[PDB]
């Protein structure tokens, strides 16, 4: 659902908050991809 | 000859579209005139 | 194996083809995201035709989207089936081709055609064999009439054996949403006649007729007007996506339906159309489809086919039907009403029969007829041009991007050469 | 058939309550135009008093 | 992505802009300090990370008494402090001062700021230059601004929301002089020149809106709803989206002829809003009706050459085309022979907003008829008679020749109108076989 | 199978036509929903005469209803059996016809003419063999005589081999509801001569008289009189929808009853016409039926049948019975009053027995007669027309939209040619 | 959809409609504001949520009776644009209602007529309500009519008008301009019912016992006629008779278009409880030469086309044996070139009642409408009064003053005599 929002942005990126909002949708998913990996490669917890 | 301020009160009586045309009714039109003429293409029914 | 690259261009086309990518999406099962969550196996058998394939069991629509204004990208992306497309096919532009054929074909449009063809090369090359192209646009607009005809011309040189289909939105007699509309249409048809294999003509007024007289909808938007065009967009290409008792693909409906080479301005129609309350009171048997579809009220062009002669007709039927009833009515329509068909061709029918019906409906068919009534459609755009060209109309735009009055003389004359040959074989 | 009759029925009510909300927000505009005219009439009469 | 810089020249322009900019900050959320309490404000506002929606405009007058209210009023925190560039002495209804004498020191500074407002935009859609047609800086400095923008910008949309002098109402004795001189030099560099006088607004906001004693504050609110409908397809989305360049091939005949008119349809007041249903049929009849025309030039006495409909709100697009066809059956609305077409539709979805404490009523529908009528030639010929009735004995000229302007320009300005009169007489004829 | 397209036209025709689809549904077992739930079988193998197939086991009626006003149709739809007809064969205009006959024939009815024609041909070609058409209307009405004669001038020119049965309420002496009624009648016979083959003239007079006097029905409405017309509409076609031992269809009833081509004007009639109290005081054996069907009271026309002679009689009988009886006590009628019969044909009676009786009733027999004593239905309108046209009466509407003056003279010259044509063999 | 655009002109017309529009508001569920707590159709339009819009073009050259609607109880029903007031009256002057002051308002009211017509779909026509004699009634009606026909084309125009009363007149010029407005409402007027003033006072004296009521008690009697005559364009029922139905069934030769009116159950509360109003008596009360609304003896003339608009529980046989009985009595002479002479129309809705009014409730009603010759004597009692003025040059300088050519009065006189002899040369019986 954070990927659904990211693909819903405009094709052009030309304003300061649209840079910023793409970046807050950048790091929100990047910290999830780092997290989906640590809980996948380690079966035991 | 009363002035426009004394006439209807407006600065000018710019006369109206709706004074000189016949009422043809805006009842919903069947667009093209070819929607209703002679025999249309009628294939056979089942027997 | 046969695959169809769907180049969709122009605000209109970018919308009248987006619904296509929602109807074909459902016809093959592909859901909003892009995964296949359907039912039958056949749904996921000829997906290769319109859909590609991406890792993760996701079929991306093989469709290049082109609009010189980057605003209708946001409209088609924010639609229901809008995230399904891939971003690099969204080849947009910077400036606006505001309702002017010249700034789609000669100026600012010309600096995107290079960037469209490279994307067109990408989808075409990564493919075993191309059936052809398909352009969904509107004649009477800036980027549709302007770039679209140029984009037809470039791919016709590069790949000169592919079936060049086009679902063109031809201008309307009654109302005009554009006032340079006779200019853009007349100029464009010049390029279509020597660079296309099948031109399907769908104009808005005919869609207005079907959606109220036969469908009985009091509020028809520009969304349900695109649903009917998508249905006949799907119907022409169904015997190469789904099986049948007698198949007809796109080239089969090109060889069998163009008598003389220029006779490709066609006119479609969808057969099982019922209103909201008359759907239970009406039967579903084959005779009902055939009389409704050859009828003039269910015609997606304004040109009434009863002031003309059917040169060629197909009815690409779709359903679990009997071929003899889909043979006897085509004989009956050519014997009882045997004055409105030509005589130098004995039979004027391709009776294509697919097996898989569309969603919900148990039968359907799509009319495609090369009637001689098409000349009335093009004739009207001719006096609407020469009334403007005589007292030389809005041209201080059109010449200013760098063209000449010679092009306007030939565009009208080639279009007048066109309407005379539809009457040379009408009498 | 019936599934989109309700969808056609629920689309009629949202324009019906859309027009009812139209009438009520339009109902707020003549009673702010009434109170503006009433306060002006009080303002003229209190100007006579002063 | 689609930006429109709006330079407002003269007292009339900035006071109009005070009604346009209050409306734009009400449509988009935009609190009057320029802070939202998505991408639809990028036609009239800029953006910084903190949340400052700085408006893309540059206000200029040579008289510092009508923009200093913007630097002291409640809409001060929105506008950039340097975009409001005032002068020190007005042109004082003298075209020669605003164009040649008292406007020359402030033309580089304004043009330098218009540089710094177009670098910031990705693609400039066009210009929206609001001024007056009888003032000194509204005629003179506007004229200097038009000719010098078009040598560095080149080909760009330059639309013209002017205040044409009324037929018998005037607030100045020298308005016919400034009238001829500023449409002689802003006719070769102008793409659209939307004229709106003052008298027709007075009658419109008395006939439809039952408000006697209207002031300039409620005359400019109608002007705001015009430009909010013309620049509506850019900001907000809908079917048949119709832009500034998209207008300027569908409304402008022969390149001399570029003077359209403006009518708003649902100008009904609050009490009459109950006592009407408004569908598209009667609002599209309101525009073609001459009473809701916002110029006192009579459209029945002429022929419509190009006619551009800007629908806005809940308009179901079929009912558009039914309403259009009825107007083509009427013999009273007469169209020319060289447009078998002549309608340009545009359908925006969001309804017309209402300014609080505004005289208009809240409506779901709108029309902004931009019609290119032959009857605006009546408007020019009226004050063309006024020019040739004072210059016959050379009445108000020593103020003009004494401010660095030769008297040859007057005769050049007259003979340029006689071409423009002739063009609007030449176009209208029916081509005889 | 053998198929009949109905052509409901006129204010009366939409009503008495609706009553037909209320009686013929009750006999064939069709329900207001449209789903068959009857008890027997024989009301199912001949559904394909008046009732077309729809998916779901559903039997939609074959009936194009036409009217120039919304009017009747909103009432037909919002009625007891009104949820049966197709929504697109409810075809209507808006503006009033206003009883001007030429308005419904040379103007506004000339815009609705193709739309009703489109539905007919759509419903006509989609059959195995049509037996004939069936238009019910008024001669003195508005959207009837005006529009109906246009419908019976356009479906015969394109199908000139098919039966044209028409149940048409003729104008009356005394029971009058409109003022220009005999104008409309004398102008509509001119089209009902050269086109229609089986015109059952029917009054309004005896329809009251059957109700208030014979049925003891206290308040004759506009409704219960239509139940009588629907009875003489059914029985004519009951040998081609229900079984029998001697069946006769519409063409059977044509050939054996119209001697000369212009004798297509007929005279209708019921037979077990009774009251609410006399039925226990009586017995419906077929010796009774002949008395109550060759009489003058049970006749559904105003014109008296003793002023003339029956050129030919037919009796489409219905129910379980012998036929020594209805062949010889029918022959006894031929012998007993030989004064009221003819001699240039020896027997002038055609019998036609069905098997299944009417719903409720026992041994009914729809009585149709071809008489020269229909002449006072055809001269009394003619004298009324001449009394008006003498001083050029209410005609400023009739001549306003196109009808000329010799057209009115032709409509009375071709009237009084037909007046003399029945009296040419009267004296005998 | 069916509709009728009423327009009420003059002091007479405004308040005649005011009781009529009050009566039209009580059959349909419409509240006085116009909001119910699909038959609200011909004389109401519906906008949005609940607002019910009438189809009137209320007009007067003088402000007085119109601003009573502005301040009266029906203030939020009529529009601020539907009520078009003026500046100054015509003051009993045909010249000052048709050439000077009437000209001054005619363009604005045709707009409101046309703008009211463009929300309509299928109009049968208009309902001009006026009075012959009262200035604005004589003047503005003539000015409205001439421009109405040439613009609206062939549409049914009804002209419920006040004929100048035979004995007394509340005007000195009423036999001086009624001749003048008959010069215009003769060639564009398709059917023009009259109620002259005196007999309606006589109707509300004998039948209704009420002695000495005011102005309003006779306008309610007129409104009942207006409802029943425009009843089958509305509330459903049996055999239905519209506006177009009328003119083919009431008026002979193109200039006979001046029919009469007669209500039937004009009955008080005490009458209703001890006299049964069945169809048989009701249909005969119309043909009584004392119950008919124009004060002129209908026995002196012949009836030429009678149209009986019934209403209520009016089961068909009861009118239908009845109409024969009227053709049996011999004092009612029917012309022999029209043998039928009888139309019937049956509506189902009961006759409504005003809450406060005389007009006791009854289930059946008749709106008798006939072209009798006996209206010519009312025109014979009018035309000779006009001759008695014009012979010695009565109030002429204030008709020529606002603009009027002198021969206009002779022109109105000769067309008046043309009308007079017309109804007798059509009222001579068929002689071989
Ligand atoms: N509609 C409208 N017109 C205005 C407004 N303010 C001024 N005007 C018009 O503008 C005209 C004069 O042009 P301005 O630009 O105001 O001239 P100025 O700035 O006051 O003085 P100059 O320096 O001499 O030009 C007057 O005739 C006014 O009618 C306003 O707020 N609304
Ligand atoms: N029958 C009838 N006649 C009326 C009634 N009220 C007024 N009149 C007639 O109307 C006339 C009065 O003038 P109007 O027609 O109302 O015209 P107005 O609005 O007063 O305009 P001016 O007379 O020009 O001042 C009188 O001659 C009356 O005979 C009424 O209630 N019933
Ligand atoms: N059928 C259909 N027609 C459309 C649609 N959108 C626009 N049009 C038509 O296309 C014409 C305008 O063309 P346009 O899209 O503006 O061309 P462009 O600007 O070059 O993309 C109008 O006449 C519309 O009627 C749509 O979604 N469906
Ligand atoms: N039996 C019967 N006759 C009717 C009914 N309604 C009308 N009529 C007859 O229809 C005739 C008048 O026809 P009209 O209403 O003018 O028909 P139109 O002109 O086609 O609209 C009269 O002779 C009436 O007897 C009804 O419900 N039942
Ligand atoms: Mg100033
Ligand atoms: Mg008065």
């Amino acid at each position: 659902e954070v990927h659904k929002e990211f693909q819903s942005l405009s094709v052009f990126i030309d304003s300061i908050p649209k840079k910023i909002r793409k970046q807050k949708l950048e790091e929100e998913m990047k910290q999830l991809e780092h997290d989906i990996g640590v809980l996948e490669k380690h079966k035991v917890i | 000859g009363k002035t426009d301020m004394e006439r209807i009160g407006l600065f000018s009586e710019m006369e109206y579209i709706t004074v000189g045309d016949k009422y043809v009714s805006q009842f919903n039109r069947p667009f093209n005139e070819s929607a209703s003429k002679n025999r249309q293409i009628l294939p056979g029914g089942s027997k | 194996m046969r695959e169809i690259v769907h180049l969709q261009a122009g605000q209109c086309g970018n919308q009248i083809g987006a619904k296509f990518w929602e109807v074909i999406s459902d016809e093959h099962g592909i859901d909003p995201t892009g995964t296949y969550h359907g039912d039958s196996d056949l749904q996921l058998e000829r997906i290769n035709v319109y859909y590609n394939e991406a890792t993760g069991g996701k079929y991306v629509p093989r469709a290049v989207l082109v609009d010189l204004e980057p605003g209708t990208m946001d409209s088609v992306r924010s639609g229901p089936f809008g995230q399904i497309f891939r971003p690099d096919n969204f080849v947009f532009g910077q400036s606006g081709a505001g309702n002017n054929w010249a700034k789609g074909h000669y100026t600012e449009g010309a600096e995107l055609v290079d960037s469209v063809l490279d994307v067109v090369r990408k989808e075409a090359e990564s493919c075993d064999c191309l059936q052809g192209f398909q352009l969904t646009h509107s004649l009477g607009g800036g980027t549709g009439s302007g770039m679209g005809t140029l984009l037809i011309s470039k791919i016709r040189e590069e790949y000169p054996d592919r079936i060049m289909n086009t679902f063109s939105v031809v201008p309307s007699p009654k109302v005009s949403d554009t006032v340079v509309e006779p200019y853009n249409a007349t100029l464009s048809v010049h390029q279509l006649v020597e660079n296309t294999d099948e031109t399907y003509c769908i104009d808005n007024e005919a869609l207005y007729d079907i959606c109220f007289r036969t469908l009985k909808l009091t509020t028809p938007t520009y969304g349900d007007l695109n649903h009917l065009v998508s249905a006949t967009m799907s119907g022409v290409t169904t015997c190469l996506r789904f099986p049948g008792q007698l198949n007809a693909d796109l080239r089969k409906l090109a060889v069998n339906m163009v008598p003389f080479p220029r006779l490709h301005f066609f006119m479609p129609g969808f057969a099982p159309l019922t209103s909201r309350g008359s759907q239970q009171y009406r039967a579903l048997t084959v005779p009902e489809l055939t009389q409704q579809m050859f009828d003039a009220k269910n015609m997606m062009a304004a040109c009434d086919p009863r002031h003309g002669r059917y040169l060629t007709v197909a009815a690409v039927f779709r359903g679990r039907m009997s071929m003899k009833e889909v043979d006897e009515q085509m004989l009956n329509v050519q014997n009882k009403n045997s004055s409105y068909f030509v005589e130098w061709i004995p039979n004027n029918v391709k009776t294509a029969v697919c097996d898989i019906p569309p969603r919900g409906l148990k039968m359907s068919a799509t009319f495609i007829g090369n009637s001689t009534a098409i000349q009335e459609l093009f004739k009207r755009i001719s006096e609407q041009f020469t009334a403007m060209f005589r007292r030389k109309a809005f041209l201080h735009w059109y010449t200013g991007e760098g063209m000449d009055e010679m092009e306007f003389t030939e565009a009208e004359s080639n279009m007048n050469d066109l309407v005379s040959e539809y009457q040379q074989y009408q009498d | 058939q019936r599934e989109q009759i309700e969808k056609e029925r629920l689309e009629e009510e949202k324009k019906a309550t859309g027009r009812l909300q139209h009438a009520n927000e339009l109902r707020r505009q003549v009673r702010e135009n009434q109170q503006k005219q009433v306060q002006a009439r009080i303002a003229t009469f209190d100007e006579g008093r002063r | 992505m689609r930006e429109c810089i709006s330079v407002h020249v003269g007292q009339a322009g900035v006071q109009i802009g005070n009604a346009c900019w209050e409306l734009y900050c009400l449509e988009h959320g935009i609190q009057p300090d320029g802070q939202m309490p998505d991408d639809s404000f990028n036609t009239f506002f800029s953006e910084t990370g903190a949340g400052k929606h700085v408006p893309r405009a540059v206000f200029v007058d040579l008289e510092p008494t009508v923009i200093d209210e913007v630097r002291t009023g409640t809409y001060r925190q929105l506008f950039h402090p340097e975009q409001l560039i005032t002068g020190k002495e007005d042109a004082a209804n003298n075209y020669a001062r605003g164009h040649y004498t008292i406007g020359k020191e402030l033309i580089d500074l304004v043009l330098d700021r218009i540089r710094k407002l177009a670098d910031q935009c990705t693609g400039l859609q066009g210009f929206l230059i609001f001024h007056s047609f009888g003032g000194g800086t509204g005629s003179g400095f506007t004229s200097l601004l038009m000719e010098r923008l078009s040598v560095d910008y080149g080909k760009k949309s330059k639309l013209e929301f002017s205040i044409y002098p009324a037929p018998q109402v005037s607030t100045a004795v020298v308005e016919p002089y400034n009238s001829i001189l500023t449409t002689h030099t802003t006719l070769e560099h102008s793409d659209c020149a939307f004229m709106v006088d003052n008298e027709a607004i007075y009658d419109i906001c008395r006939r439809n809106l039952d408000i006697e004693r209207p002031t300039y504050t409620n005359l400019n609110r109608l002007i705001g709803q015009i430009v909010s409908s013309i620049t509506a397809s850019l900001r907000f989305d809908g079917a048949l989206n119709v832009d500034l360049t998209e207008f300027q091939t569908n409304l402008v005949p022969y390149p001399r002829i570029h003077f359209p008119l403006a009518t708003y349809a649902p100008v009904i007041s609050a009490e009459k809003a109950y006592h009407e249903q408004l569908s598209v049929a009667e609002i599209t009849n309101a525009c073609f009706e001459p009473a809701n025309q916002m110029v006192k030039c009579d459209p029945r006495h002429g022929k419509y050459m190009a006619c551009c409909l800007l629908y806005r709100g809940d308009v179901v697009p079929k009912d558009v085309n039914a309403a259009i066809a009825t107007i083509k059956t009427k013999r009273t609305i007469q169209f020319v022979d060289w447009c078998p077409t002549g309608f340009k539709v545009g359908i925006n979805y969001q309804p017309p907003t209402v300014v609080p404490g505004g005289d208009l009523a809240k409506v779901q529908r709108a029309v902004c008829m931009l019609s290119n009528t032959t009857a605006i030639a009546e408007a020019w010929a009226r004050l063309d008679h006024k020019f040739d009735l004072m210059y016959a004995k050379r009445a108000f000229v020593h103020w003009y020749v004494g401010e660095g302007m030769e008297e040859g320009e007057f005769s050049e300005a007259r003979e340029d109108m006689a071409a423009l009169e002739k063009d609007y007489e030449e176009v209208g004829m029916d081509s005889v076989e």
